[PDB]
DNA sequence: TTAGAGAATTGGAGAGTGTGTTTTTTTTTTTT
């Protein structure tokens, strides 16, 4: 048989010296030792994990990364840029008899398997390409702007004889001209023929057009832009709007429209796509890991895992611990669902952060477009209604009128961001309404008559009237938004620049730490970091929907009875359900930050110590002292429980003492368990069982 | 060169065929003046001509760490040195 | 020319197409590999 | 393709400027060797590890680095010459069918590779080394097999046709053979090559030898290659402004001819006029559509194509162009013939005609004993004359071998229809010898040696009385063909033909010489009357056609000629034709008339004489339009 | 020995075939 070689050096071109068989025999084992050798850092075999995640949701196509390949096997990294089609195929050839060793039956899945490059180094700005890069292999980035619909193309064609039943033998489809018989080997009849749709194998295609990001170098000046073909399963890896990250191989042919036009003997160039990825989806659940899985799941157990996702929101910005909690809740976000199969309610948590310049609202806003994926930002008069919806255009080469998605559609299942919100136009502002609370966008326009999907979280910022907060004032007597829209944000904000010398000096060195810090060169827990954060709200918001089953009916409904009342005599304004449905959304989020598959009553606690938290924010200064004796008081500002837990165990001692003169952690747990104060673990880093003289150990369970 | 520059341009001026009538082996034709005729490759029709300056050189027409270290020359470099070392150099830049 | 030379070294300090790189730094190592090769059939 | 794959690739790997083999390298070597042995009559093999590059990447490393390794360096030696074999032995014969001139093409393609590589200086130094070894030690059958591949490698890399579509280079613009010879020249094989034709030991590589040295110059010619001095190059920079400075100034003025020709008025600008005392094709008068200006200098065709004349029909092209070689090659070219003329030429010619009585060579070697011949012969015309360093060639053995040759060539060229243009190349070069030695014994009497005089005069008397040196000239122009002989042949044959009657006037207007070949009676206008032939003066014509192309040596011979069989001979009526009247109408028109004084004066006087006789009578303007035989003495 | 008449081979001119060909409504942003 052909026998094995060093690849590196020969007379050939890199294209022929790859298409020859001994070479090619060579490159196919190299890759096929490649997938089945490539270890992780760790020791984890990487390829057969992901086989095994890809034959399991029957994706049929393998994701490589170009900086561990370069790093097994040198010549395949060196021939990939330079002759990619060729190697791709025999890439594919490789991956398809490794998984069909790993899982044999998967010819019944699918019978081809394509081999996806990501990672590639030779990255290339989009009106930087040349010439010198035809044929070879690139990576560039943009924002999508048009799309074809996916339709069928050609790519192993039988043609019908014109004049009798024979088929002529499959066809190679290319993208360059339509392959064609010329006459048929059984009778020479010639000219035009029939394509047998029956036997004949399309594949999907879809034709994308990206430009330059608006904001990359398009400073006044018109953006450069290319076409893309995406085949087979690359089709729908992006849409309108999308800022992907396109591998490609950069292809040419001759096209007499060009040339006519130009005058020259130009060639129309075009991307054959090999992998897309998206700028702000940097983290899929698609792509999470075991590992990933494990060490999130790790953290879950801890149970000071809410003070670190608070405190690991926007780490850079002291204090606003508040502020925090309430972008956590909303970034995790509750439940949606539909009881009856008839009667919609939102998941979403909407939130308003309200209060004097200089007290970064606008800077959290930005964080929150970092780190969340699908995000989306904008600002006041730099919005508009049409803008944020949805708008009906001519389409461009058609010229019949089409729906396009606005911000809240391009966000539905993100995050809208709306800085300085107080400053929007009416016409402008009222446009959301819809969207924040039906979550849809119902459209009349020009003969469409549809309702697009919205169910979007917005964010927003505002300052008061005149920028200032004056505490004399309630929240509704100086934020100059009314009811229907003040109703709509579950989470209500209020933040003040108040002089207090000693928070201003820990403020100030804090912020100054910051600056040093992050030269280019209120916390207490330490945060997660970001990368582990981005990690664990994708798993949260996929691998877990928290469920409701009880959630002590009674005390909250007291608790919005009463705060209705207290409500009427002051100025925020508690609409009657949506204020009830927050609460609801608030205990879902907390339960999706613990990774609970169930609601519990600390989460509850959670949700009324907010909405109440917030609603004491919203009162005069003047009032805020009966308010929150009112509420504090008798609603449930859970604090802690020791002393019951503290008495249990001097009980369980009492007695165990009293037998052993005529496990005692197990015999505090299982009292623990039995009355309904399971959360034990407050009383273990509580003093009141320290100056009692116990004292815990999870080995030996000796207290 | 970007739109709205002043430039200078250097080349030859060339005249330049109207592509769309001639048909060829390697592709077909692709269809107010007179223009000229009696080609094999125009055929029947009428080939018009427009000028087109075919530029090899441009240039405007009145003129990062790496590139301020290659571009600074030794007198530059004992200009920005003696005006780092310069007492009351705030006063100095001031007026 | 010293202090000229330390006011050099102070702008370096804070001073902080590629298919050709890439192939260069590549190819050194597959020379590496045909060093060890060579030096383990010849051992 | 997958096994010579893998046994080639198994040979050895390049690191950076070194390369090493793998232990079996020989044997690889071998298995190729099997393969080309064994190869189909595509030539598979050899096209395949052409397109591999397999000589360029592994065998020239190989020679210019492991040569110490004896039975793998011969076996590398005859693998390189089997794979540098020139495609016309690689198929017998230029093929005539598509495919196989294909490959044909593709192979002559991988031959131009090979020469571009091994200009490569350290392939020459390890084979002049080598062969330096090998003369040191002649002797046996091996050690002369390894000096006659060494040599038939030498042979095979010089001998390849330039491609020169991509050879499309300049002036002086150093060409891949360029290249080639300056390496032979650094690596000092020319002093080899010198060593062999000098020395008397080992003769029988004196043919090949000669072969090689002929194939070192092609591009050059001895007049020119003599006159390099050291101060060539600053003369030639100024030649070289001056003739673009000429070249301009002549097109500029044939611009502005062909811009008075025209009109100042656009291409659309109407009009038309009728010519009342000129009759159409019609009963009608002639209607003009192409304006005035046109009008000024008119001509019955400005509106007609050219004809189609078929394959068979169309004449012959020459298959070079005078591009020269680089300068410092031109240089050590010209100190080549120094040393070749003062230390090789007597013995290696010696050598190769013994080669050629003993009938060991080839079936056409003679033509490169005549190559020779001429070149030699006259790079020592030019420059500092000296006939004792190439007194062998003297000899009138040598007219009678360039004779029977010639004669041969010329009855092959009318019988072998499929080859007659390669022995009309053959004749041509023994048509040159011929011209060549009729140079030097001219020459020789300027010399002012008694004993060389007295030689010259020997070689005229019996070249002179031996008929069969005379004739040869008219039968030559009897069957002279433009479509097989291309214009240079009949331009050497001219001047040939002036040297030769020039030198025989001088000898019978300076000596009796009243017999010739048996003795028959012989005078000297009696040979000159053979001449008034209508072919030799169709021929004649047919070179003057070319005047401005022509040489001024070229042009002063054809109007002597001519002038000679018109006036002296009084047949001038023989010249009256109408195409030699167009020939006149064109050199009279001449912008640049006033440089061929000679030819324009020729031309009025038969014209004055042609009106003469049209003065007399009429049908002189009927018999100038065909070409016509001895009854030409009515007209006179 | 040289030149003209009868027979053989191949170029291409011409016939036939196949194919190609301003003005109104509705929206959106910005200008006053
Ligand atoms: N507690 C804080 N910690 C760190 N930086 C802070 C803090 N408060 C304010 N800043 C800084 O203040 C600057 C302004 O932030 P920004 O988000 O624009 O404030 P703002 O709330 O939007 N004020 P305004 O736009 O007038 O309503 C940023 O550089 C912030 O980092
Ligand atoms: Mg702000
Ligand atoms: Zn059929």
């Amino acid at each position: 048989e052909s026998i094995e070689n060093l690849e590196d050096l020969k007379g050939h071109s890199v294209r022929e010296w790859v298409s020859m068989a001994g070479p090619r025999l060579e490159i196919h084992h190299r890759f096929k030792n490649f997938l089945r050798t490539h270890v992780d850092s760790h020791g984890h075999n990487v390829f057969k994990e992901r086989i095994s995640d890809m034959c399991k949701e029957n994706r049929e196509s393998l994701v490589v990364n170009y900086e561990d390949l370069a790093a097994r096997e040198h010549v395949l990294a060196y021939f990939l840029p330079e002759a990619p089609a060729e190697l791709l195929q025999i890439f594919d050839e490789a991956a398809l008899e490794v998984v069909l060793a790993m899982y044999p039956k998967y010819d019944r899945i699918t019978n081809h398997i394509h081999v996806r490059i990501s990672h590639l180094p030779l990255v290339e700005e989009l009106r930087s390409l040349r010439q010198l890069h035809l044929n070879q292999l690139i990576r560039t980035s943009g924002v999508v702007t048009s799309c074809t619909g996916v339709l069928p193309q050609l790519s192993m064609v039988k043609y019908n004889c014109n004049k009798c039943n024979f088929v002529l033998g499959p066809f190679c489809q290319s993208q360059n001209q339509e392959v064609k018989p010329g006459s048929c080997p059984e009778c020479q009849s010639a000219g035009p023929f029939e394509v047998n749709m029956e036997e004949t194998i399309y594949q999907n295609y879809q034709r994308i057009r990206i430009q330059e990001s608006p904001g990359k170098v398009a400073a006044g000046r018109l953006p450069r832009s290319k076409d893309a073909i995406l085949l087979a399963d690359l089709v729908d890896s992006c849409k309108p709007g999308d800022e992907i990250e396109l591998t490609g191989i950069y292809h040419n042919n001759y096209d007499g429209s060009l040339n006519t036009a130009n005058g020259f003997p130009v060639f129309a160039t075009v991307i054959l796509a090999n992998h897309v990825a998206k700028k702000d989806n940097k983290v899929a659940v698609g792509e999470l890991t075991d590992e990933d899985v494990k060490m999130i799941t790790s953290l879950s157990k801890d149970q000071q895992i809410g003070e670190k996702i608070f405190a690991s929101i926007a780490p850079s910005i002291y204090g606003h611990e508040d502020i925090k909690r309430g972008l956590a809740l909303a970034l995790f976000g509750g439940e949606p669902k539909n009881p009856g199969g008839k009667h919609k309610v939102r998941g979403d948590i909407n939130v308003l952060l309200c209060g004097d310049p200089g007290t970064a609202k606008s800077q959290f806003l930005k964080y929150i477009e970092k780190v969340s994926s699908r995000a989306i930002f904008t600002t006041g008069q730099g919005a508009s209604a049409v803008g944020l919806t949805a708008y009906v255009q001519r389409h461009p080469v058609s010229r019949e009128w089409t729906l396009e998605a606005g911000a809240l559609v391009l966000a539905d299942r993100g995050v809208c961001l709306i800085d300085e919100f107080d400053k929007m136009n009416d016409q402008d502002r009222t446009s959301i309404h819809e969207a924040m609370e039906q979550q849809s966008i119902s459209i009349s326009k020009a003969g469409i008559v549809t309702s697009l999907q919205a169910r979007c979280t917005v964010i927003a910022a505002a300052n008061p009237i005149g920028g200032r907060y004056d505490p004399s004032l309630t929240f509704s007597e100086n934020v100059d938004l009314t009811e229907p829209i003040i109703s709509r944000f579950d989470i209500l904000c209020v933040v003040r620049d108040t002089v207090d010398p000693v928070q201003d000096e820990m403020l100030a060195r804090f912020v100054v730490g910051s600056h040093v810090r992050h030269h280019p060169s209120t916390y207490g827990v330490e945060p997660l970091p970001q990368e582990v954060l981005k990690k664990y709200i994708i798993y949260a918001k996929e691998r877990v929907h928290p469920k409701l089953n009880q959630m002590d009916q009674d005390k909250v409904a007291k608790m919005y009875s009463d705060l209705r009342k207290e409500s009427m005599a002051t100025g925020s304004i508690p609409i009657t359900v949506r204020h009830i449905e927050s609460m609801i959304r608030m205990a879902e989020a907390h339960a999706r930050i613990h990774l609970r598959d169930y609601v519990i009553e600390d989460d509850v606690n959670m949700a009324i110590r907010v909405m109440l938290e917030s609603f004491i924010d919203t009162q005069k200064f003047s009032v805020m002292r009966s308010m929150r004796k009112t509420f504090a008081r008798y609603l449930s500002f859970r604090r802690d429980n020791n002393e019951l837990l503290l008495f249990i165990l001097k009980q369980l001692v009492a007695e165990q003492v009293t037998y052993q003169r005529n496990v005692p952690e197990k015999d505090l747990v299982d009292k623990a368990r039995q009355i309904n104060i399971h959360n034990l673990s407050a009383f273990y880093d509580s003093e009141l069982f320290r100056m009692n003289k116990f004292s815990h150990d999870l080995k030996r369970k000796m207290i | 060169a970007q739109a709205g520059d002043k430039c200078d341009f250097t080349g030859t001026l060339i005249v330049v065929p109207d592509v769309s009538k001639l048909s060829t082996p390697g592709a077909r034709a692709e269809t107010e003046t007179e223009g000229i005729r009696g080609l094999r490759a125009l055929g029947v029709r009428d080939l018009s001509y427009r000028l087109v300056f075919l530029a090899c050189c441009v240039a405007p027409t009145n003129p990062t760490a790496e590139s301020i270290k290659n571009q600074m020359t030794v007198k530059e470099w004992e200009k920005v040195f003696e005006m780092s070392q310069d007492k009351n150099l705030y006063h100095n830049l001031c007026t | 020319n010293r202090e000229l030379e330390a006011l050099k070294q102070r702008f370096w300090k804070h001073a902080n197409e590629k298919l050709q790189v890439l192939k260069a730094k590549l190819q050194e190592a597959m020379k590496l590999r045909r060093f060890e090769e060579r030096q383990k059939r010849q051992a | 393709n997958c096994e010579l794959l893998a046994t080639c690739s198994a040979l050895g790997y390049l690191e950076g400027d070194t390369y090493h083999k793998e232990p079996d390298c020989l044997e690889s070597v071998k298995d190729l060797i099997r393969y080309l042995r064994h190869e189909d009559e595509t030539r598979d093999v050899r096209q395949q590890l052409g397109a591999a590059q397999i000589l360029q990447s592994d065998l020239l490393p190989i020679l210019t680095q492991h040569h110490q390794d004896k039975p793998l360096f011969d076996a590398v030696i005859r693998l390189m010459v089997n794979l540098t074999q020139p495609a016309l032995l690689c198929f017998g014969n230029l093929p005539k069918e598509p495919s196989f001139r294909h490959h044909f093409l593709q192979v002559l393609t991988y031959l131009q590779a090979y020469k571009e590589a091994f200009a490569s200086e350290k392939a020459f130094g390890v084979l002049s080394e080598t062969l330096y070894e090998l003369l040191q030690l002649g002797r046996q059958e091996e050690d002369n097999l390894l000096i006659e591949r060494i040599l038939l490698l030498v042979r095979n890399i010089l001998h390849v046709p330039a491609d020169l579509d991509q050879e499309k280079k300049i002036d002086d613009d150093a060409s891949a053979h360029d290249q080639l010879l300056w390496a032979i020249h650094l690596s000092g094989l020319d002093d080899l090559l010198l060593f062999l034709a000098s020395s008397s030991a080992e003769e029988q590589w004196s043919l090949h030898v000669l072969e090689i040295v002929s194939l070192m110059f092609r591009d050059q010619n001895p007049e020119q290659l003599a006159g390099v001095g050291q101060g060539r190059l600053a003369q030639e920079r100024s030649a070289d402004f001056a003739e673009l400075e000429v070249l301009r100034q002549r097109e500029m003025a044939e611009k502005k001819t062909r811009a008075l020709q025209r009109g100042n008025r656009h291409s659309r600008f109407g009009g038309s006029y009728i010519v009342q005392g000129l009759k159409s094709i019609g009963e009608r008068d002639l209607i003009f559509h192409k304006g005035l200006h046109n009008l000024r200098n008119y001509s019955s065709d400005l509106g007609k194509q050219p004809k189609k004349v078929p394959k068979r029909r169309q004449a012959a092209r020459e298959l070079s162009i005078q591009r020269r070689s680089a300068l410092n090659v031109r240089l050590f070219l010209r100190d080549f013939c120094s040393e070749f003329l003062e230390n090789c030429y007597n013995r290696l010619m010696g050598s190769v005609k013994d080669h050629l009585l003993r009938e060991k060579a080839q079936q056409h070697d003679e033509t490169y004993y005549m190559w020779a011949l001429a070149f030699f012969m006259a790079f020592n015309r030019a420059a500092s004359f000296r006939p004792g360093l190439v007194s062998e060639t003297l000899s009138v053995r040598t007219f009678h071998f360039i004779e029977q040759n010639l004669t041969n060539y010329y009855e092959m060229m009318l019988t072998d229809r499929k080859e007659a243009a390669s022995w009309a190349r053959r004749m041509h070069l023994a048509l040159k010898a011929y011209q060549e030695l009729l140079a030097t014994v001219n020459e020789m009497d300027i010399s002012p040696d008694e004993a060389v005089r007295e030689s010259s005069r020997i070689i005229k008397n019996n070249i002179f009385y031996v008929m069969e040196y005379r004739e040869l000239f008219l039968a030559l122009f009897r069957k002279f063909d433009e479509r097989c002989q291309p214009r240079s042949f009949l331009r050497d044959l001219v001047e040939t033909t002036h040297l030769f009657l020039k030198m025989l006037e001088r000898f019978c207007r300076s000596r009796g010489n009243l017999v010739v070949q048996s003795e028959k009676e012989f005078n000297f206008l009696d040979y000159l009357k053979r001449f008034a032939c209508s072919t030799v003066v169709r021929a004649y014509v047919l070179l003057l056609r070319s005047y401005q192309q022509n040489s001024a040596h070229t042009n002063h011979c054809i109007v002597k000629m001519l002038h000679r069989l018109a006036h002296d001979l009084k047949m001038e009526a023989l010249l009256f034709q109408l195409s030699v009247f167009c020939l006149f109408n064109r050199l009279l028109s001449d912008p640049a008339a006033g440089a061929y004084k000679e030819l324009v004066t020729f031309a009025k006087y038969i014209l004055g004489k042609f009106f003469a006789l049209a003065a007399v009578n009429q049908k002189a303007f009927v018999e100038l339009l065909f070409w016509k035989n001895t009854a030409v003495v009515r007209e006179m």
